[PDB]
């Protein structure tokens, strides 16, 4: 299975350095060039340029040249991309992509890595439970959720039982309050019968404040 | 550089029904060994993109047959010959022909589907933010279409402004709906002055308004 696995979400301030990392696994490392896109909000999709992952060798999109440093580990199959002197506009997703048919057309892409680049205070969030009541049923059904409170920058993820509940979650849109400060709630419905039985743990990520917080949401 | 522009730049197709984009180059797209590599991506809200046609017409393993691509020259096509729920999202087309490789775009593809009422539902703070000083009560509006909707906050039946932050979800890939959540922030002591908390929904699916509530306490 052919997997590449990028690094966390990165908050910078303006003028500093961050370096992206992805790591090839399921595949010959040194077999395919390693491409980034990048995914800014207005500019669209944007290929920034590739790295031969035998010698390193590189072409970058010109829009990039000075500003993106493409390099490669083969010890540890892992490429990396290095952003320099940044800038409100490097506020974007950078993706690593492969084309395993040895031409260009890419099949397999890293989830991403969020940049942010920023002079405002990074804030971890508050996680509190939105708990199961007879104000959240509906024929039968149970809706619960957790609600992550006051954040900078994006991105948060939640996930419910470590990924093992998928069905009936809605993971809203990110808010952006008056003080700059960010807020989602992810919810679930569930039957209502097994409450006394079931276990609901919101699973919350915050990489640029360290924040890993794991909340069950009880009963009412 | 070679420019990609796509046609239309949003389409809204009941599922059944045909779906056609097309993507123009400002320049050629023939690479030296005469193959063109002109690719379409589908990319999902929070996902990477996802390969469907690659080299003009040729679809992607995995990839359903209601999917094809067609075009010569400067004029590419893509065709869903019968649109279905999962092929909701954006459409890129991509040139890996001449370096530097580019993206059109995207198109943005929703489906119609008929109507259904959001299901309602009220969460008063939690303890725990209790504790810290402030009140956040949540509204949620589960699985309705169309997306239009409207949410009102009233505390002890007075319509409340300025106080609220709400959110609609991408379009659901299974079921076609969207949901939406509405958060009233309150500090604590404003919270504690007052008793009935409802959110009051407004929806096509919806002959009347339908009020969810609550009494702080109960």
């Amino acid at each position: 299975q052919v997997q590449l696995v990028q690094s966390g979400a990165e908050v910078k301030k303006p003028g500093a350095s961050v370096k992206v990392s992805c790591k090839a696994s399921g595949y010959t490392f040194t077999d395919y060039y390693m491409h980034w896109v990048r995914q800014a909000p207005g500019q669209g999709l944007e290929w920034m340029g590739e790295t031969n992952p035998r010698n390193g060798g590189t072409t970058y999109n010109e829009k990039f040249k000075g500003k993106a440093t493409m390099t490669r580990d083969t010890s540890t199959s892992t490429a990396y991309m290095e952003l320099s002197s940044l800038r409100s506009e490097d506020t974007a997703v950078y993706y690593c992509t492969i084309g395993t048919s040895g031409y260009d057309y890419f099949d397999y892409w890293g989830q991403g890595t969020l940049v942010t680049v920023s002079s405002a205070s990074t804030k971890g969030p508050s996680v509190f439970p939105l708990a199961p009541s007879s104000k959240s049923t509906s024929g039968g059904t149970a809706a619960l959720g957790c609600l992550v409170k006051d954040y900078f920058p994006e991105p948060v993820t939640v996930s419910w039982n470590s990924g093992a509940l998928t069905s009936g979650v809605h993971t809203f849109p990110a808010v952006l309050q008056s003080s700059g400060l960010y807020s989602l709630s992810s919810v679930v419905t569930v039957p209502s019968s097994s409450l006394g039985t079931q276990t609901y743990i919101c699973n919350v990520n915050h990489k640029p404040s360290n924040t890993k917080v794991d909340k069950k949401v009880e009963p009412k | 550089d070679i420019v990609m522009t796509q046609t239309p730049l949003s389409l809204s197709v009941t599922p059944g029904q045909p779906a056609s984009i097309s993507c123009r180059s400002s320049q050629s797209i023939v690479h030296s060994d005469g193959n063109i590599y002109l690719e379409w991506y589908l990319q999902k809200p929070g996902q990477s993109p996802k390969l469907l046609i690659y080299k003009v017409s040729y679809r992607f393993s995995g990839v359903p047959d209601r999917f094809s691509g067609s075009g010569s020259g400067t004029d590419f096509t893509l065709k869903i010959s019968r649109v279905e729920a999962e092929d909701v999202g954006v459409y890129y087309c991509f040139q890996a022909s001449h370096v530097p490789y580019t993206f059109g775009q995207g198109t943005k593809l929703e489906i119609k589907r008929t109507v259904a009422a959001p299901s309602v539902f009220i969460f008063p703070p939690s303890d725990e933010q209790l504790k810290s000083g402030t009140a956040s009560v949540v509204c949620l509006l589960n699985n309705f279409y169309p997306r239009e909707a409207k949410v009102q906050w009233k505390v002890d039946n007075a319509l409340q402004s300025g106080n609220s932050q709400e959110s609609v979800t991408e379009q659901d890939s299974k079921d076609s709906t969207y949901s939406l959540s509405s958060t009233l922030t309150l500090s604590k002591a404003d919270y504690e002055k007052h008793k009935v908390y409802a959110c009051e929904v407004t929806h096509q699916g919806l002959s009347s308004p339908v009020t969810k509530s609550f009494n702080r306490g109960e």
